[PDB]
């Protein structure tokens, strides 16, 4: 799924 | 106003730095990577105390435990480690929450460790019971991006949140003292103490781009500051001079009165984002360092 804050 | 002398003491290139901490007593900085690596420099003479490929996933969290002669580190992985600096070995590894580390916070005096996590909770470790799970907090609803004790009563501590609040609990209560609902609508990422007696101050940091202060007393917002091009990935208070230290994914720090709230220098250290930032617990040489997308860099101010 899409991860926020991924970086 | 405000008479800064920033000297640059040390900076290096490394993989992007997520974590950031001075050690109180050695002229070290811990800097933790989104490569899984851990780097222990010492600033002074510009050579590596220690360092260790701890995980191949992003450690975001890092801090020193000086009175143990730890380092404590947190990652993607979901785990906890601590390595002893003096020999490296590996302490204690275990898995700390089911999703991302966040933020590991230590408690001044007692054995406690706070984690909070992309689980929506923040969690307490008590290392002087076998790394116990002491207790969850729960009551976030988005991930949370920073934990931090109050240093005049760490008894309580503060947690900001993607879900646009900063939450103040004491240990040993479920729900929180009082919630701020900070109005920063892209949710909260970072969350400081002022740590002198005289202000009951907070300060927090979004991706909307304002960096806020509170009074923890009334819970309002004394002040909103505004600058930054991209988002705000902290903010804190000096410990010993007039000023608060702010970094964004816009490249920059920014120095900011901490009377006037106005902005007093912008630098740009040529690292790309800033993601971390420590100022040195003593305040010795006025040190901060912050790490960025492309290495790190420790000041000496005024």
């Amino acid at each position: 799924g899409v991860k926020l804050h991924y970086e | 106003s405000m008479k800064l002398d920033i000297k640059k003491t040390f900076s290096n290139r490394s993989d992007r730095v997520k974590g950031i901490d001075f050690h109180p007593t050695e002229p070290w900085v811990l800097t933790t990577l989104y490569s899984g690596r851990v780097e222990i420099w010492n600033y002074e003479t510009q050579v590596e105390v220690r360092s260790i490929q701890v995980t191949e996933t992003p450690v975001r969290a890092g801090k020193f435990i000086a009175r143990k002669n730890w380092i404590i580190v947190g990652s993607d992985d979901f785990r906890i480690r601590v390595f002893n600096y003096n020999t490296g070995e590996k302490v204690v590894d275990f898995e700390a929450h089911p999703d991302y580390i966040r933020s590991i916070a230590v408690h001044p005096t007692k054995p406690y460790v706070l984690s909070g996590s992309d689980d929506l909770t923040v969690k307490l470790w008590n290392w002087e019971n076998n790394w116990a799970l002491e207790q969850t907090f729960e009551g976030h609803e988005h991930f949370v991006m920073c934990v931090a004790f109050n240093p005049k009563d760490p008894s309580t501590f503060a947690s900001g949140c993607l879900d646009r609040t900063v939450k103040v609990w004491s240990l040993g209560q479920s729900t929180p003292n009082f919630t701020l609902t900070t109005g920063q609508e892209r949710g909260v990422n970072y969350v400081d103490y002022y740590p002198l007696p005289d202000k009951p101050y907070m300060i927090t940091a979004s991706d909307d781009l304002t960096i806020k202060i509170w009074d923890y007393q009334t819970k309002s917002c004394v002040a909103t500051l505004e600058g930054h091009m991209s988002n705000v990935s902290f903010a804190v208070f000096h410990p010993t001079l007039p000023i608060i230290i702010s970094g964004s994914e816009d490249g920059t720090l920014k120095i900011w009165n901490s009377s006037t709230y106005k902005v007093e220098k912008t630098l740009n250290v040529g690292l790309e984002r800033s993601w971390c930032i420590a100022t040195h617990p003593t305040g010795r040489k006025n040190y901060i360092a912050s790490g960025f997308d492309n290495g790190f860099t420790v000041l000496s101010l005024g």
